[PDB]
Order: structure tokens, then C-alpha cells, then sequence
């Protein structure tokens, strides 16, 4: 690895690698725009010019790789005159919009103008200005403030994969706006609002609402997905303003989804505020928190043993599940019922690893073949789709659909039908089984959607066999519960059990109220009036994920936590705490009371959750799990259709997203 | 431990926690300067609204407090001197990445 | 039939774990085939001393600590496991 | 001016050699402000000579500032300006101190420092030994916690208000 | 070392305790004459677990100044009645 | 207000006067299908 001199001191820099990366390695920071790691290099916007120790003319910092003991004077005066030189050109046309441009608080162009640009103007003519190009429900294009760091196109063609937008024209008048009126919708369309260098592209829904120096910037993680990406939520005092991605190598890496980016908006609208008993008329009616909780607290004692049946939503809630767990063991019998119709016989839970995504998503680029079965990756987990696409450019590795007609951005083999192509390749009937054989570190990915589909267990058995074959040849509200064994999780235990206890019936309340004629009563501990509330007696207001400290588990098994942000909106408390109240009322007061005591209870009942970033484990070994499941095996069927298919279907899932104004605006947008 | 020396009410050396970390880059920015150097943010508490004028009236004594540092060990030890509960978090420097203008022109 | 659940913890690297690690690669499937019934959760938790846990309808819990025990001893407390 | 930077430099060297049992370093801020360091135990002896002639007839403390910094093995960082008259020029010695170690008071050496000992005591934790009377000023009576501790909320932890039921603030 | 400092604090208790009735008299405080004493004992219980070497003597430094103030009639009825937190909601 | 119209193309709106109105900005008129509302002034153009 070559020696190279940053201005003075020697640095044993990595072979090749751009001068920019060299000074980045010494930590000195060159002024920049068009360049961006996690994107691509480009020669436009020559604000990065730096002076060679000897060679008379400056060269772009992100262009030339360092070599052979180079020295480079970043602070050299000629470099500085160069930078002023360029900056005056950039400012020769960017419109006087700082007070109104929504990028105004931290636009990189401002700070670069301060640190380097000459302060006097000496342009003295007429700026060009151009008409807007409407683009979708989200992004507020303004252009004119455009500076042709192509960047956004290099975003689109190289990550979103859509190449709808692009540069147009030559000289001045050239525009980064797409020709033709056509709207650009994509699942990574939101992140450009982050990526856009200036205010030329900024989020309409958040627009004008706030200014950057104002908002506090809490760190946490997303909940709209179990993908568990890190974020920086931003609040203007007692109220959330806008979400931004927080970079993290294992997951989001500087990116974020899109449904999550605008998910917060639903919090503002309909939401639980006070407990609501059914009145004698059957109407929902507002009530004291105390009489309500004491009411049900006495009500559920008669049915100690089985009968009572708590029901979680798809979003909730680690501390709530431990708390409710003791609620269920201090009572003699219980219903650990999630929502997804996930098969449990043969037990993937006890070994942990079967429900785990074994390789790290960070390890996905290492895999040489991917076997997507049943559900399209982009809607289910966009960041992962971004990851595999990322490697798709980085590597020529194969992937395959098993099976759907879904439109992933990149080239990939399409297969047929479940038991068919699956069991066939499992028995090496498929030619695809061969390429799966020669493949290094094969990756087979099975979606959650497949796990239901009438006979989920059969599908799991087929995919597991493929795993066995490869080895022989050689060469939310989900993963958390299975980290603590709340299987079946499915509501299939029934056996009708009186007095169900929703944590959030907004999801599973759409199903059926069949127990209700037997027992109309349903405690509802949600945070929206959606679905579950109207068909449920006794309502408990509850906190959203922004408030709660409660951890969530990455599908990899990483179990990182959200931090507090804006406190519960009204009389509502954090969810579990209602239960720690309830047990205390029942007389079966639980051992914990503080959040940290019950983190000590994760420190017993798991204690692998209390390792927030630590995915690694001893692993049960796939063959042993295979033997563990070997004693079952059952009849299968061909069809396998992922739930989402269309993007509009992606826009609405959990009740919070349907409480969103903007997501409604998007589903209206794509449909109209 | 210096809890007796500080006049701080017991409530706020007890029922709340510091949260040491090195701040993330604002992602809208391409800058890196503010990223470095440990700081010692406390946990948020309640903040309601003024019945009049709608102001964000607030109860907690010390929400806005924040402190820079040069080293993490110094920070942890710092809070320990104060007898403070803490949540130390890792520095998360980005992995170095390969870049090549010509790899764009493989074929 | 008082037990509802049973669980076991195991660090992947303490030596005192291997006498239990060895218990799992082979004895386990035999156990599940012998134990269709109640859940038998296994964890990779890096607690230095591997442990054992057992639910009741009461909520009271068996808590068996272990140190470097032979897998057959694991089997011993496991057969001491009863109704 | 180069000149002053010279004279201060050489003079810094001058004192650096005259009494180097304790002068950690004699940095000159480039805008003509000399400032030697001191081991905290060494405060009295240095300042003493600092009044005493050689050239260091730097009579009159201008001030006794107490910069705080949360890091460092010892946080509080005391500073002494000084002025010499006949050679009209100012220097600035300074030390460091534990939250708990009692550094001695310097009232005798610079004479007009009696008020300052009380100041820094009530704006900080730091104690000065051989001080005739530390006590609160610039505060309320009770109040307790020192301000300027670089932590400690500006809004403090308290408030007065008059209350009619007890007829008292 | 400890104990050498504990005697200091006992001395301090003697001083406070004996002074208290004079405090109630001179200040026209209508607190029950006992109550101040008890409250003194309580304030003395507030740090009744401190165990560091120097910190405790430092504690009696900060303890001197208060009796120092009440004896000089520095502070006032308000200021000395302040300890009882009497206006607070439970 | 009546919508001001000029046969040219690009125009500059200062909000009335020099240094007493909003920062000078040029409103483009690339699209005749719509008026050119000023950013600050709020005055349409075509
Ligand atoms: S964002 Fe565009 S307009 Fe607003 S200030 Fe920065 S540069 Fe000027
Ligand atoms: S789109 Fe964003 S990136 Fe592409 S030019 Fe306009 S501003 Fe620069
Ligand atoms: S990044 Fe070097 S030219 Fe713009």
C-alpha cells in the first residue's frame, strides 16, 4: 500500500484510491458537491480541485487515485483561488431565494459559500430562471436553484434503478428535469429529498413547516419495517417535524425507505386519547382511566386459567410482550397469539436460527446466488432490495423468483410454482439445482408471505431441503416474539376463548369477530380508532413507537431500541406500563417496575435481546434444524402469490399508515 | 461520587439517564465537522403546551443541557464522577470504500 | 402437567458451555422427538454460565444454573424434569 | 508587531530559566500575550516572585478567572492576569484543579484577591486554602449548587413566588 | 480518614440543635419548636451514607455556612422556612 | 390584482421599488399554460 504525503505528514495510504479519499483518511475535508460515496464519482462541479505538490495545474480530488509518494497542499493558495473561482460561477445564477427556500438552514451551498467563496459579488448581469416541472405527490421540484451536479440521476439509474429522469439539453438551458410530463414514482423517491444538494428538490409535505436550526434531532429506529433501519427523527418542540435516515452499515446505510419517511403524519390525526367504555347503548364513550382499568382488572380474574386471549398487532412492542407474558403466566393459562399465520410445528423458534436471516444483510453482497421465493423483496423490505441491487451492480451474481410476475428492477431468472420448482430443485430435478450446487455461499430467501398461503409448513420443508442439499455438496412483532417463543403466534389455537385483549386490533380485527357473539367484549389497547376500536369494549389509549424506549429486533436478530421523542399525546401512557399497572391491580404484581428492572427481565427471559447490536450467536446448524423438522412433512400445492404486487398496495399496511394524509395522497396519486 | 456536593435534586440523578454518543452527520449536509467529538445528551421528558398562546411550556429542569468531549472513556468516567446512569454508544465511522471512474466503463 | 415451557441458555465460547454445547447437536432432536409437548427454547446468549429455565401455570420458574456439566448430566436434570 | 512578540518571547525564556521548578510552558499567544503554566501546588511561590522584582513587578491582579471544562483529569482551570506598570505590560499565569483538591488561596501574594476567592467558591466547587473567609456572593442564600459548572441548567432547579395562603415568598 | 470527620459533624449537630430554639424565637417562626429539630436531624440523615474521605469534611464546610447565616440573621423567615417545602402539592 | 403580461420572456420582480421590496428575483415564463406568480411578491406574470 503506497506511501503518500498529505500536505506534510506521510500517510501509508491504500493502493490506488482517490486523492479525495486520501485526505478523507487524514480527516482534512475537501470542499465537494457532485461527488458522493454510496453513489458514484463524476467530473462535474469542479469544486474539489486541489494542487499537486509539483504539477502546475490542479486536479479533481475525487478523480485521481493517489500514488508514489505524492504530496498535496490542500491549503495551497492556488487551490484557494481555484475554489473561489468556481464558487463565483456557481453563485452566478442560483436565485436569491435563501429566505424562502426550504433548504435554507443547512444547504451545503451556503456553507461552502461561507468557508471559501469570495464575499463581494462581481457578476453584474441577468440570471437565467426556468419553469417548474411537476413531479408527483412528494418531491417539490423548483429547479432554477438547480446546480447540475447530476447526482440525482446517478441516484436514480444506480439505486432506485428507474432511469425515468435524466439530463436534457446542452450548455445553459440543460436541465436535470425529466423530459415529458410523466410522473416519477418509485419506492426510493423519498431519499432524493435527502440527496438533493440544494433546495431544488425538497419534500412538499414537510415544506415551509420548519427550519433546521430549530428542531431537536433524536436518534432511533424505524418501525414501519422490521428491517430496523437507524434514523434521526426531528422535532420542533413537543411535536415531530420530519424524519431523516441515519447511516448504519449493517442496514439502511444513509438511505431510508419511503413509507416510513412519511409515516409520522398519521400520528397527528385520529388517535386514542381517553379510555372509552361501551355505554349501555353500545356507543363508545369517554371514561376515566382508573375506573376502566380497575373494571377490566376485576373482569379478567374470573377467567384465570385459559379463556382470556391477548392479541398483539404487527407493530408492538418488546417491553409490552414481556409484561404481557408475565400477565399470561401469573394467570394460569394463556394465548400467545401474534397475527401472521406463521407455521410452528417442527419448531423454527426454539433453535432461533430458522426464523433468522442467517447471513447478515451486510453479508448479502458476499452471497453468489439468491433464491427469492413467493414474495417480491422490494415491497416487503426495500432496504434489502437496495442491498441486493447494490451488489447486483457490484457483482454479477444470479438471483431467481420462486415464484411471481413481480417487477424487480434488475435482470433475474423466473421460475414456476411452489411444490413444483421447489421440490424439484430440492430433488435436483431442476437444472437450477445444479447452478445452486456449484454456487459459493448460496443464499435462499423465503418471504413471510409464503409462510401463510394455506400450507406454509410444506413450503418451508421444501426450501429447507435445498439448504440440506447445498451443505452436502459443500464449497415487526414477529422476530421478537420468536426470540421469546410466543408461538404458535397464529390465532389457530381456538378453541373459543372469552375476553380477548387487543394490543392492537386494527390489524387482526378485520378478520372475524366470531368469538364476539360468544363474547362481544374486547379490550382494545391501540392508538387509533381504526378497525379494532369500534368492535371492542373497553379502550386503552397507548403510546406510539416514538415515545417508547422499547426495543425492536432486526430480522437479522439485531435487537436495537427506539428512544423517547415527544411523549404520549394525551392521557395515554406507554403501552406496557398499563400492564405493569394491571398486574399490580390483580394482586399478581410483577417483579419489575422500572424500565431497567424489566430490562433485567430481558436479562433473564432471553438474555440475548440485551445485546442491541450483537447479531452473532452459537447457531443451531442447518442440518440439525433439518433433522428437527424431519419428522413432520406434509402435502403441498403449486400456487404462491406475494401480498403486495403493486406499489399502491405497498402504501397501506399498518393502521398508522392509513391514518397518514400523505400516504392517502400517494395512493390517490398512483391511482389518479 | 459527588452527589451530595451538587445541589441537584435526587430525582434527576436518579430517574433519568444520560445517553453518551458521537452525533450523527446531518444527512442533508455533506459536511463532517460536527460529527466528531463525544457528547452527553440527556433523555427527553414531558413538554406540553401553554393554554395561552400555545407555547411549549416545559417542566424538566435540564432538558437542553449537552456537553462535548474528546474521548469516550473520559465521558463515561465523567458521568461516573457524577454518579450518573448512562447508555454508551459506539463510534460508528463509515467503512472506507473503493471508487473508480473507469469501473463505470467496464463494458 | 405443571410445566408449560422450558428454556436453556448457552454462551458460544466459555468452556463450561461446551459440555452443554455438545448436548445440543445430537441429544436435542432425540428430545423433541421425545418431547412433542411443551416448548423447549434454546438460546445462544453469551451469559458466561449456561442456564436452564422452566415455566409453570403458577409463573414460578426453575432456574437451574450449571457449570461445565457433561451433556449426560444435562440429560440428568432433564429427566429430573417431570410433570 | 514582531517586536513585542520578541520581547515577550525572550522574557518568557527569561523567567523560564530563572525559576523552572514549575513553569510547564511559556506559550505566547501570537497577538502579544504571554502566558506561563503552573503546577497547582506551585501557585503561591510563582505569583509571589511575580510581584517581586527582576522585571516581574506585575502588581495588581486584573482578575481571577475560572474557566471550566468537563473533560480533562481535572476539570476546573484557574487563570491569573497580571500587570506591570513601569514596563507597562501584562502576563497571564494559570493552573488546573480537581473538583476536590483544595488549592491554596492566593490573597496574600496579589493583595486584592479577597473578593475573588469568594466568587469562584460560589460559582464553582473549587476551594482555596488559607483563605480567611470563603462564603456565598452572587447567589441567593441557600441555592446550593454552584453555577458556571458548565453543566447545571441556566434555568436552575428552583424559583421563588409569593404565596398568600402562607403569606410568604 | 472517616470518624475524625464524623466528630466534626456531631459538633455541628450540637451547634444547630442548641441554636434552633433561638432561631424560632428571634425569627418569630411558628413552626413547632420540635419540628425544626427533627427536620435538622432529617437533613442530617439525608447524607447519612456518604463514605468518601474528603467529601464529608467538605460537607461540614457547606454545613457551617448555614448556621453561620442564621446566627448572623442573614437569610430570613422565608429563606429558613424554605426547607419545609410546605406549599408543594403531595 | 390584474395579471401583468409582457411579450418578452424572463422578467425581474422586486416587489416595488429598489431596496424597499423583496430580493430581486427573475420569474421565468416558459409555460404560457400558467401564470408566473412571484416567489415573495405573490404577483402573477405571463
Ligand atoms: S438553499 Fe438554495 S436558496 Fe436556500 S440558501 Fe442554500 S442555496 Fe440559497
Ligand atoms: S436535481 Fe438535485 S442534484 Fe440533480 S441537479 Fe437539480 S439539484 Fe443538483
Ligand atoms: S466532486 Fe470533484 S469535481 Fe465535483
Amino acid at each position: 500500500l503506497i506511501e503518500v504525503f498529505v500536505d506534510g505528514q506521510s500517510v501509508m495510504v491504500e493502493p490506488g484510491t482517490t486523492v479525495l479519499q486520501a485526505c478523507e483518511k487524514v480527516g482534512m475535508q475537501i470542499p465537494r458537491f457532485c461527488y458522493h460515496e454510496r453513489l458514484s464519482v463524476a467530473g462535474n462541479c469542479r469544486m474539489c480541485l486541489v494542487e499537486i505538490e509539483k504539477a502546475p495545474k490542479v486536479v479533481a480530488a475525487c478523480a485521481m487515485p493517489v500514488m508514489k509518494g505524492w504530496n498535496i497542499l490542500t491549503n495551497s493558495e492556488k487551490s484557494k483561488k481555484a475554489r473561489e473561482g468556481v464558487m463565483e460561477f456557481l453563485l452566478a445564477n442560483h436565485p436569491l431565494d435563501c429566505p424562502i427556500c426550504d433548504q435554507g438552514g443547512e444547504c451545503d451551498l451556503q456553507d461552502q459559500s461561507m468557508m471559501f467563496g469570495s464575499d463581494r459579488s462581481r457578476f453584474l448581469e441577468g440570471k437565467r430562471a426556468v419553469e417548474d416541472k411537476n413531479i408527483g405527490p412528494l418531491v417539490k421540484t423548483i429547479m432554477t436553484r438547480c446546480i447540475q451536479c447530476t447526482r440525482c440521476i446517478r441516484f436514480a439509474s444506480e439505486i432506485a434503478g428507474v432511469d425515468d429522469l435524466g439530463t436534457t439539453g446542452r450548455g445553459n438551458d440543460m436541465q436535470v428535469g425529466t423530459y415529458i410530463e410523466k410522473m416519477f414514482m418509485s419506492e426510493l423517491s423519498g431519499n432524493i429529498i435527502d440527496i438533493c444538494p440544494v433546495g431544488a428538490l425538497t419534500s412538499k409535505p414537510y415544506a415551509f413547516t420548519a427550519r433546521p436550526w430549530e428542531t431537536r434531532k433524536t436518534e432511533s429506529i424505524d418501525v414501519m419495517d422490521a428491517v430496523g433501519s437507524n434514523i434521526v427523527v426531528s422535532t420542533r418542540t413537543g411535536e415531530v417535524m420530519r424524519i431523516l435516515p441515519r447511516m448504519h452499515e449493517d442496514i439502511n446505510e444513509e438511505w431510508i425507505s419511503d413509507k416510513t419517511r412519511f409515516a409520522y403524519d398519521g400520528l397527528k390525526r385520529q388517535r386514542l386519547t381517553q379510555p372509552m367504555i361501551r355505554n349501555e347503548k353500545g356507543l363508545l364513550t369517554y371514561t376515566t382511566w382508573e375506573d376502566a382499568l380497575s373494571r377490566v382488572a376485576g373482569m379478567l380474574q374470573s377467567f384465570q386459567g385459559n379463556d382470556v386471549a391477548a392479541i398483539a398487532g404487527g407493530l408492538v412492542d418488546a417491553e409490552a410482550l414481556v409484561a404481557l407474558k408475565d400477565l399470561l403466566n401469573r394467570v394460569d393459562s394463556d394465548s400467545l397469539c401474534t397475527e401472521e399465520v406463521f407455521p410452528t410445528a417442527g419448531a423454527g423458534t426454539d433453535l432461533r436460527s430458522n426464523y433468522l436471516l442467517n447471513t447478515t444483510i451486510a453479508g448479502v453482497e458476499e452471497a453468489d446466488v439468491i433464491l427469492l421465493v413467493g414474495t417480491n423483496p422490494r415491497f416487503e423490505a426495500p432496504l434489502f432490495n437496495a442491498r441486493i441491487r447494490k451488489s447486483w451492480l457490484h457483482n454479477d451474481l444470479k438471483v431467481a423468483l420462486i415464484g411471481s410476475p413481480v417487477d424487480l428492477t434488475y435482470r433475474y431468472d423466473h421460475l414456476g410454482d411452489s411444490p413444483k420448482i421447489l421440490q424439484d430443485i430440492a430433488s435436483g430435478n431442476h437444472p437450477f439445482s445444479q447452478i445452486l450446487k456449484e454456487a459459493k455461499k448460496p443464499m435462499v430467501v423465503l418471504g413471510s408471505s409464503a409462510l401463510q398461503r394455506s400450507d406454509g409448513t410444506a413450503i418451508l420443508a421444501a426450501v429447507s431441503n435445498i439448504a440440506q442439499n447445498i451443505r452436502l455438496s459443500s464449497g415487526a412483532s414477529q422476530v421478537a416474539a420468536l426470540d421469546l417463543g410466543y408461538k404458535p403466534g397464529v390465532e389457530a389455537i381456538r378453541k373459543n376463548p372469552p375476553k380477548v385483549l387487543f394490543l392492537l386490533g386494527a390489524d387482526g380485527g378485520c378478520i372475524t369477530r366470531q368469538d364476539l357473539p360468544k363474547d362481544c367484549f374486547i379490550i382494545y389497547q391501540g392508538h387509533h380508532g381504526d378497525v379494532g376500536a369500534p368492535m371492542a369494549d373497553v379502550i386503552l389509549p397507548g403510546a406510539a413507537y416514538t415515545e417508547k424506549s422499547a426495543t425492536y429486533v432486526n430480522t437479522e436478530g439485531r435487537a436495537q431500541q427506539t428512544k423517547v421523542a415527544v411523549t404520549p399525546p394525551g392521557l395515554a401512557r406507554e403501552d406496557w406500563k398499563i400492564i405493569r399497572a394491571l398486574s399490580e391491580i390483580a394482586g399478581m404484581t410483577l417483579p419489575y417496575d422500572t424500565l431497567d428492572q424489566v430490562r433485567s427481565r430481558l436479562e433473564e427471559v432471553s438474555p440475548n435481546l440485551v445485546r442491541y447490536d450483537d447479531v452473532e450467536g452459537a447457531n443451531y446448524f442447518q442440518q440439525a434444524n433439518e433433522l428437527s423438522k424431519l419428522v413432520n412433512q406434509q402435502l403441498l400445492a403449486d400456487p404462491l402469490v406475494p401480498p403486495q404486487l403493486t406499489i399502491k398496495d405497498f402504501y397501506m399496511t399498518d393502521s398508522i399508515s392509513r391514518a397518514s394524509q400523505t400516504m392517502a395522497k400517494c395512493v390517490k396519486a398512483v391511482t389518479e | 461520587d459527588i452527589t451530595t456536593l451538587t445541589g441537584v435534586p435526587e430525582e434527576h440523578i436518579k430517574t433519568r439517564k444520560v445517553r453518551i454518543f458521537v452525533p450523527a452527520r446531518n444527512n442533508m449536509q455533506s459536511g463532517v465537522n460536527n460529527t466528531k467529538k463525544w457528547k452527553m445528551e440527556f433523555d427527553t421528558r414531558e413538554r406540553w403546551e401553554n393554554p395561552l398562546m400555545g407555547w411549549s411550556s416545559t417542566a424538566d429542569p435540564l432538558s437542553n443541557l449537552v456537553l462535548t468531549f474528546s474521548t469516550k472513556e473520559d465521558a463515561v468516567a465523567f458521568a461516573e464522577k457524577n454518579g450518573w446512569s448512562f447508555d454508551v454508544e459506539e463510534r460508528k465511522v463509515p467503512k472506507p470504500k473503493s471508487k473508480s471512474y473507469g469501473a463505470n466503463f467496464s463494458w | 402437567l405443571g410445566l408449560r415451557e422450558i428454556r436453556i441458555h448457552l454462551c458460544q465460547r466459555s468452556p463450561g458451555s461446551q459440555g452443554v454445547r455438545d448436548f445440543i447437536e445430537k441429544r436435542y432432536v432425540e428430545l423433541k422427538k421425545a418431547n412433542p409437548d411443551l416448548p423447549i427454547l434454546i438460546r445462544e446468549c453469551s451469559d458466561v454460565q449456561p442456564k436452564l429455565w422452566a415455566r409453570y401455570a403458577f409463573g414460578q420458574e426453575k432456574n437451574v444454573s450449571l457449570n461445565n456439566f457433561s451433556a449426560d448430566q444435562v440429560t440428568r436434570t432433564l429427566e429430573n424434569v417431570l410433570s | 508587531n514582531d517586536v513585542v512578540h520578541k520581547q515577550l518571547s525572550a522574557f518568557g525564556q527569561y523567567v523560564a530559566e530563572i525559576l523552572p521548578k514549575y513553569v510547564q510552558q511559556v506559550q505566547v499567544s501570537c497577538f502579544n500575550e504571554l502566558e506561563i503554566f503552573i503546577h497547582p501546588d506551585g501557585v503561591i511561590p510563582v505569583l509571589t516572585f511575580l510581584r517581586d522584582h527582576t522585571n516581574a513587578q506585575f502588581k495588581s491582579l486584573a482578575d481571577l478567572t475560572a474557566v471550566d471544562v468537563p473533560t480533562r483529569q481535572n476539570r476546573f482551570e484557574i487563570v491569573y492576569n497580571l500587570l506591570s506598570l513601569r514596563f507597562n505590560s501584562r502576563i497571564r499565569v494559570k493552573t488546573y484543579t480537581d473538583e476536590l483538591t483544595p488549592i491554596e488561596s492566593s490573597v496574600t501574594v496579589y493583595k486584592a484577591a479577597n473578593w475573588y476567592e469568594r466568587e469562584i467558591w460560589d460559582m464553582f466547587g473549587v476551594f482555596f486554602a488559607n483563605h480567611p473567609d470563603l462564603r456565598r456572593i452572587l447567589t441567593d442564600y441557600g441555592f446550593e449548587g454552584h453555577p458556571f459548572r458548565k453543566d447545571f441548567p441556566l434555568s436552575g432547579y428552583v424559583e421563588l413566588r409569593y404565596d398568600d395562603e402562607v403569606k410568604r415568598v | 480518614d472517616m470518624n475524625e470527620a464524623k466528630r466534626r459533624v456531631r459538633e455541628l449537630y450540637r451547634a444547630w440543635y442548641r441554636e434552633v430554639p433561638n432561631t424560632v424565637h428571634l425569627f418569630q417562626l411558628d413552626i413547632s419548636v420540635k419540628q425544626g429539630r427533627d427536620k435538622v436531624r432529617e437533613m442530617f440523615m439525608k447524607n447519612a451514607h456518604v463514605t468518601d474521605p474528603r467529601v464529608v469534611d467538605l460537607l461540614v464546610i457547606k454545613g457551617k455556612m448555614e448556621l453561620e447565616e442564621t446566627i448572623n440573621v442573614w437569610k430570613q423567615r422565608t429563606h429558613i422556612m424554605r426547607f419545609f417545602h410546605e406549599t408543594e402539592a403531595p | 390584482q390584474p395579471v401583468s403580461e409582457v411579450g418578452s420572456r424572463v422578467i425581474s420582480c422586486d416587489g416595488g421599488g429598489g431596496a424597499l421590496g423583496h430580493p430581486r428575483v427573475y420569474i421565468n415564463l416558459d409555460k404560457e399554460t400558467k401564470t408566473g406568480t412571484c416567489g415573495y411578491c405573490g404577483l402573477q406574470f405571463r
